Formats: C-alpha cells, structure tokens, sequence
C-alpha cells in the first residue's frame, strides 16, 4: 500500500530543407578560417539580398594568389575561362551554365558562405566519380539474405590508416582528367587491369551536386555516380577482382561491408549509397 | 504409432518444371527433397500438380527442443494439405493429452515485424494470456518467428517463464508451412519417437523462415514445394470450422465449441482472413492502433457505409507497399473498398477494441464481449440463446462476466430453469456460482430432487476416498 | 483498502444504405 | 552512432550494467524488439555476477539465460580470480 499511494502522488501533477547542409559549417577542415552564418533562407543569391561578407581564404597550403603545383588561380587575372572543356580543366557543370558574375565562380546550388577555395585545387568545378561494387550478401548458399522482406547489399570501403571514418573508392582525376576512368584511389588500392572495361557500361545513379565539407562560395564538388553490381555467387569476375587486392598502405583496411543506414561513412558518401540502393530494391 | 493415417505430399520437382525464373541451381533438383522419382517417369508433362504427389507415411513427427533457447518438449507433426480435419483433431487430442478446449482463440495479423506502444504491449500480452489461464482455451497462431506470431509467442514467454504456473498451462498451437520453415532438415527421422533439437538460425535464412520458439504444439502442412506461402491458409480455416462444430459434453450441460480472431498488423492476406471468418459467423476482434489494415477497421467501425475516402484513409500503410497509395492500384483498391463495407455492415459480428474506452474495463471483456454479442445475434428459435450463454459461463469460469451481462439484462428466466446449470456448477465445484444462483433465487429445498441426487452421486471426484 | 487501492490505479489513465 | 551491425546493443548494454538502473536497462533496451541469443549475454552475465547486482541477474534469467550451459569451466576459472578482495 505504502508503494502504490507514491505511485498516485506523482501521477496527479499532469494538470523544406533541401538546400546543401554539410558545406554550411561553422568550421573548416584545417585552421581557423570560421565561416560566416548564412541561414537556410539566404543561401540562393538568386532572389536573396546582401549584408553579409565572407572571410576570403584561398589554397590553404602554398600561395593563396598562385597555387601553382594546383595550376590555375584568378587573381585579377582574366586567363581562365569557365565553359566548354578548355585545357585538362571541364569546369562544365552537371547542373546547367553557372554564373561567372563577380569574376569568380559561384556554386548554384546555394550561397555557403566564403570567398576562395579551400583545398579543391580549381575554382571550376571539379570532377569526380565513385564507383562502388556491390554484391547481393550471399549466406553459406545462394539464398540471398532479406532483412525484413527486402534485399541486402555488401559494398567495398576502405578505411585510410589516419582517417577516422570509411569511403567508397574514389578520388579525383590526377595526372589530366581526359586520362584513365580508372581513379587514383583504386589505382594506389588495386592493381589496374580490366576495372576500366567493367565501369565504361555501368549504371549511372547520381549526376548531381555534391555536398561536401569543402564548397565555400565556388570551386564546388559535383560528381557522377557509376555502379557495376554483380549478380552471380562467384564468377571469374567476383573471383578475380577479389584477388586482385593488393593494397598493403600500412593499415589500410579493405573489408566487404553490408549496406545500412549506420554506415561510418561520410555523409554524402551515404546519401550516394542511398541513391544507388533504390535503382534495386535494396534494403538501406 | 499413427504415423499411416498422417501423410505428406511428396513429390520429385524438376521432373520438367524449369522457368526458370528463381535460377539459382534449379527447381530443388536430385540431393534434395525430391528423392523418389529420380529416375525416368514417363514425361513429366507440365508438372501441373496432378502429376501424383505420392502420399507415403510421414517422416516428421516427433518431439523437438529448441537448443539454447528454452528446456522443455515439444510436440510437432508434418501434415499433408489433404488431411481430414478430423484425423488431425483425434491425432491433437487422444495422442497429445490435450483437453478438449473451452475455446478457439485464432490470432491473425501481418507476418512482418512491428512495435507498437509500450502501453498496448503491456495490455495485449497481459490479456491474452489471461483469456487462456481461465477457460483453457487454444491459441491457433500463425505458426513462425516474424510478426503477430512472434508477439504471441513473445506473449506466452512473458507469463510460462515469470510466473511459470504448471496450474493453467498454455496451449498455442502452430501453424506453418513445411518448405517454408528454414532448418526442417535434421528433423526428418521415419521412427519419430526422438526428442531432436532446432538451431534456431535467424540469420542464415533468405527467402524462408524459422519455427517460433515459444508456441507448445507446431502442425506443419506442405505440398512437396519450397518458398510458397499460401499453402497452410485452406487447412486452418478448415480444421478451425471442424473444431467449432465439435462439442463439449463435461458434467450435466453440452456446449457448442466457440471460435474467435484477434486482429492485429495485416496485409492484404489478413483482410481477407477477417472477410471469410465473419462470413461464416465468428466474431473478430480489432486493437485500437497497431498497423496498417487493422487500424483502417479500428477508424471506419462506426460511419454508416458512406465509403472510398479509404484512398486518403490508407496512408496508415506509411511505407506504401507498391510505391504510394494512388499506385497500389485502382481494381485493388475498388476490391479493398467492398471487403470493408462488408466487413463494418455486420456490426454483430465485428468489435473494435477502442483503447481509452474499453482497455480500463479490460481487453479480457471484450474478448468475451464478442463470442456473446454473436451468441445473442445468432437465431435461436425463443429462448435458447439465453441458456446457450448460460452454458458458456459455466465453462468460462469467469463469474463477472456471467453475473454483469447474463443477469444485468432483464430477460425473462424462472429459477427452475437454473437447475442444468446449477448441477453443472455443483459437480465442477465453482461455489462462486453457486452464491449467483441462490441470489438469484435458486430455491435448493426444491431444486435437490431424489433423481438429481442420485445423478450427483454419480460424478464424485474420483481421486476422493 | 489493498483491493481499493488496485480500483484506484487504474482507474486515472482515462486522459443510406438502400442497395 | 554507427556501429556497424549489432555493437550499439551489446555497447548500451554495457553502460546499463554501470548505471545500476535496471528499470532503464529493461525499459529501453529489452523492450524493443532486436534480435539476441542468450549465449550473448554470457560477458555481461560475468560483470553482473562479479559486481554483486541480483537485479540483472533476475533480468537475464528473465529473458533467458540458462545457467546449465552458461557456467564452464573456464568461467568458472575467471569466476574465482575475481573473489571480494575483503573476503575470508
Ligand atoms: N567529409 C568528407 N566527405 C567525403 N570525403 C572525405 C571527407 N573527408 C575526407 C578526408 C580524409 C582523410 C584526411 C583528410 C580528409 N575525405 C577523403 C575522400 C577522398 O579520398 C579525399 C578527398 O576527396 P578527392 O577524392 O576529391 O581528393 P583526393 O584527396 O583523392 O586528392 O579524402
Ligand atoms: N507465415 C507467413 N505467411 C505468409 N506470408 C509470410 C509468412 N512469413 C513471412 C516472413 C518471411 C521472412 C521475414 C519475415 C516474415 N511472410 C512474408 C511474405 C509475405 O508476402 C510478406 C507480406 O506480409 P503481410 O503482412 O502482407 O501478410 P498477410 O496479411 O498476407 O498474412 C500473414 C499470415 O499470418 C497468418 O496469421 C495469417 O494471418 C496470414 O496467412 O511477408
């Protein structure tokens, strides 16, 4: 009695967002840099106003106004051109021709809030690819594996020795960007043979924006999404591009991994595994 | 030991019958279930099942342990799709020891796993249990561990390993489809007198599923098939009609086995399940919110039939199965449309357990609410429906419900006709109905006649010196 | 007053066609 | 956080047998309905017996821990190497 008269005492007292997300932070990956507050209504310039100024930063590492082992700059220097193809340098956009207004690129998908470029090497867009390779999560038989009644899925990730989170295979094209589709992460990550001839007829998921960490008012990551899947439990193919791992970073640890929503990946690394796990039905 | 009346469909499955549409290595070739025909048949036609499915004696009939997962026996047996109902209910009686039950509890829903809140878990789990300790009544459940058949199994662990009460045990008997169930091999032993145990692998399973743990009988049906689903639906339904029309004799009074649903999260197979059950005249139960086609019921049960607002109504099914609501399509919701008009127009037959105004009187209640409200509905020629009531309360044992809707409700009764009752109560010993009668006015100076203590005399304890 | 007590804690958790 | 499969249970279970609440450590994380064997208990099982709470005892028995074959040899080995070091 003397336990349920408390139990009684107590009880009588009872009388949109879209808009790239990741590149407005409040830091950046290296130094100070602190951006300034630019509220989710202010980030299209297109039919927004002013009264904000973003601290200029640029190149982060050798010359602000050179960045010469990066290539290009514009420091009132008219030189470069944002169209066409150019030289070794698309600076085309996946989302229609962008605004070349204050001498400077601008990201259209919004106004993050800086001035230069932090680390991208190129105020035109840059390009990027992420091939992911999934298999269909076999059990000790063919089976499949349902989660609920929906499939599942197994991708490759690698974990870099210092970085604290998992990525998918990518990188950005190094030595020229009309040579090899055949991305330098792999390539320092897997010895380079016929990963060409599997990704020329693969499955484009995602030609979009981009939301990385790094966009500060131009120089924006946008990329194309190919994924090759593979369907059968073996294959010369399954056989063959599983012992073609060499790897040996010193730690770098590539481990096959099934797809959910609690991934370590990084975020738009998972929301383009998102994309890519609805074109087959896949779990996520 | 009645392992030639208990047959199994059996038969070889790539005789020719290709697709292919499930590749994989083949339509489970030779090293498989198909073990007889292995060699040349005649043709092989079109497989077409009437290319005989031999019906040889069962090899699955046994007792079966789970491994870590709990300690004490259980009985379970491979059927064929053919079997009589009767062959199966003589085989769960005379063989399993079990007691004819005072009461049929079907329990349907949706196979795929769901929460809901913890108040109706805490509810739902604490009635159901008790609608069984009380009347030994059986639990007809869906058989495997996915769904509204793991919740009850969830159920009965919540009571048989807590308060683990020999007085009152429970029975839930289940269901499932042979070829569906995940490690039935090493369970497969011709001279079935083995206690064999069940690894209870959740994970290796794809396209299948594995056995409950908690459930105290299992009846497993097949066609000599892999991977099909609605091959245990035609001998539920029909072992279900069977155990209704069997009655009960006990001490002075005969019953008529009673049957009832209880809904919870469905699909589209649970709203079918509910439209041929209030056909045949049993009453079914529905929660007030868990799920997407008992929830549909539980909001249209009072509207008079002004309906197909159910295009807006059905985003209850959040995920949208077939993509959204507009696109599951237009025949199937035109068909949904009629099967809840039909459903709502019997308002005998059909109850909604509304939560805020009928959990506080109980979920008990209700379930007994609506075997009752089908008896008083039910045509009864006069005044048998009263004493087909009576009958049931005797065998209930649950004197509130006997006393506050049998005796609140002012129908003619003279205390003479209490008298095959009153003996029922005297033999049974249920004293708390026999204080009912004498308030009622059950005269004992006239009701003890020389015949009647001499049919008394008759029906002692027998364990009594 | 145990058996009045259980009453009590229970008791607060209350908050056409023609065709 | 991501855990990569099943770690958050086992993790948050964990942190349960540190704070001592057992109405938490039922209430929350035995309440929702994710998949576990009992055999998966055993390390916490240990703690628990080490650290002197009946009341996860209770709860593990509850949800199913069978002590016949939950008690090995070598637990028992582990067992008494972990005595009260105020004891006789
Ligand atoms: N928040 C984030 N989102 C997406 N990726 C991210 C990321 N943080 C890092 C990061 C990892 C280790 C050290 C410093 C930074 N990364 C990876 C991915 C890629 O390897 C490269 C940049 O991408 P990139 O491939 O365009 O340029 P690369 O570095 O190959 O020349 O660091
Ligand atoms: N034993 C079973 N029978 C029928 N499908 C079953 C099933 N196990 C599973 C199952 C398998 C792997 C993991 C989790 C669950 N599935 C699947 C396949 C189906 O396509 C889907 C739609 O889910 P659903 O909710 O739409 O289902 P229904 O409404 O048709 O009825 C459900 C049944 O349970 C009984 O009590 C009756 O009531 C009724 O035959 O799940």
């Amino acid at each position: 009695i003397s336990n349920k008269v408390d139990a009684m005492v107590d009880l009588l007292d009872l009388d949109g967002d879209s808009y790239h997300v990741n590149a407005r932070h409040l830091l950046y990956p290296n130094c100070p840099v602190t951006r300034f507050p630019v509220p989710n209504e202010k980030v299209p310039w297109e039919t927004e106003f002013l009264i904000y100024d973003p601290p200029f930063y640029t190149a982060e590492r050798k010359d602000a106004a050179a960045m010469d082992p990066m290539g290009d700059t514009l420091e009132p220097l008219s030189t470069i051109q944002y169209n066409v193809v150019d030289g070794l340098r698309d600076r085309r956009s996946f989302h229609g021709p962008y605004t070349v207004q204050a001498g400077l690129p601008l990201n259209p998908m919004g106004r993050t809030g800086l001035r230069g470029r932090g680390s991208l090497s190129c105020f035109g867009p840059n390009h990027t690819l992420y091939p992911m390779v999934t298999r269909w999560r076999r059990n000790e038989d063919g089976a499949i594996c349902r989660k609920s009644i929906k499939k599942m899925l197994e991708v490759l990730v690698v974990k870099l020795p210092l970085s604290e989170h998992w990525a998918l295979p990518g990188g950005s094209r190094e030595p020229g960007e009309m040579l090899p589709r055949k991305l330098k992460r792999i390539l320092r990550q897997e010895h380079w043979p016929s990963f060409e001839n599997l990704l020329k007829c693969g499955m484009e998921v995602y030609k979009g924006y981009m939301d990385d960490p790094r966009n500060t008012d131009n120089a924006w990551i946008e990329t194309v999404a190919v994924s090759v899947h593979f369907q059968d439990q073996n294959d010369v193919e399954l056989n063959r591009l599983n012992s073609n791992l060499h790897a040996c970073d010193s730690g770098a640890s590539i481990r096959w991994q099934v797809v959910d929503r609690r991934i370590p990946l990084y975020a738009n690394h998972k929301t383009l595994l998102q994309k890519a796990a609805a074109e087959f039905g896949a779990h996520y | 030991i009645k392992k030639k009346e208990c047959v199994y469909f059996v038969e070889s499955s790539k005789l020719s019958d290709a697709g292919k549409v499930v590749c994989q290595c083949g339509y489970t070739h030779e090293q498989h279930l198909e073990e007889a025909t292995k060699p040349h048949t005649f043709q092989g036609t079109q497989w077409d099942p009437k290319k005989h499915v031999q019906e040889m004696p069962t090899d699955a009939f046994g007792d079966i342990v789970f491994t870590g997962l709990s300690q004490k026996v259980k009985k379970y047996v491979r059927v064929s799709q053919d079997t009589p109902s009767s062959v199966i209910y003589h085989l769960m009686t005379q063989h399993w020891g079990l007691d004819v039950p005072n009461l049929l509890i079907s329990v349907t829903g949706g196979a795929k796993n769901f929460n809901m809140k913890p108040r109706l878990k805490s509810i739902f789990r604490r009635g159901l249990v008790k609608v069984a300790q009380t009347t030994g009544a059986w639990i007809i459940t869906g058989g495997s561990h996915t769904g509204v058949m793991k919740q009850v199994g969830e159920a009965v662990r919540d009571f048989s390993l807590s308060s683990s009460y020999k007085e009152g045990e429970l029975i839930t008997i289940g269901v499932a489809t042979w070829g569906t169930v995940h490690r039935r091999e090493g369970l497969i032993h011709p001279t079935g007198s083995f206690p064999a145990e069940y690894i209870l692998d959740e994970d290796g399973q794809g396209n299948l599923t594995c056995l409950d743990s908690n459930h105290s009988h299992f009846i497993l049906v097949d066609d000599g098939t892999h991977g099909q689903y609605g091959v245990e639906i035609p001998l539920r339904t029909r072992l279900e009609k069977f155990i209704s029309e069997q009655t009960k004799e006990r001490g002075g009074v005969a019953i008529k086995i009673p049957i009832v649903c209880v809904v919870l999260e469905g699909g589209p197979g649970t709203l079918h399940t509910i439209d041929n059950a209030t056909t045949n005249g049993t009453p079914c139960v529905v929660v007030e919110g868990s799920g997407r086609v008992a929830d549909v019921i539980a909001q249209v049960a009072n509207l008079p039939v002004s309906d197909i607002t159910i295009s807006l109504i059905q985003q209850k099914l959040s995920v949208f199965f077939q993509e959204m609501f507009e696109t599951f399509t237009e025949s199937r919701i035109v068909e949904w449309t009629k099967k809840i008009q039909d459903i709502v127009r019997r308002r005998q037959l059909l109850t909604v357990f509304r939560e805020g105004k009928d959990g506080q009187q109980d979920v008990d209640v209700a379930i007994l609410q609506a075997l009752l409200k089908a008896s008083r509905s039910q045509d009864h020629f006069g005044h048998e429906n009263w004493d087909h009531q009576l009958k049931l309360a005797v065998a209930w044992n649950r004197v509130d419900i006997a006393r506050s809707e049998i005796f609140m409700d002012e129908w003619q009764w003279k205390p003479s006709d209490l008298h095959p009752t009153m003996t029922a109560a005297l033999i049974s010993n249920k004293p708390e109905f026999v204080k009912l009668f004498l308030e009622n006015g059950v005269q004992l100076k006239e009701f003890v006649t020389w015949d009647t203590l001499l049919y008394l005399y008759e029906n002692l304890d027998p364990s009594c010196l």
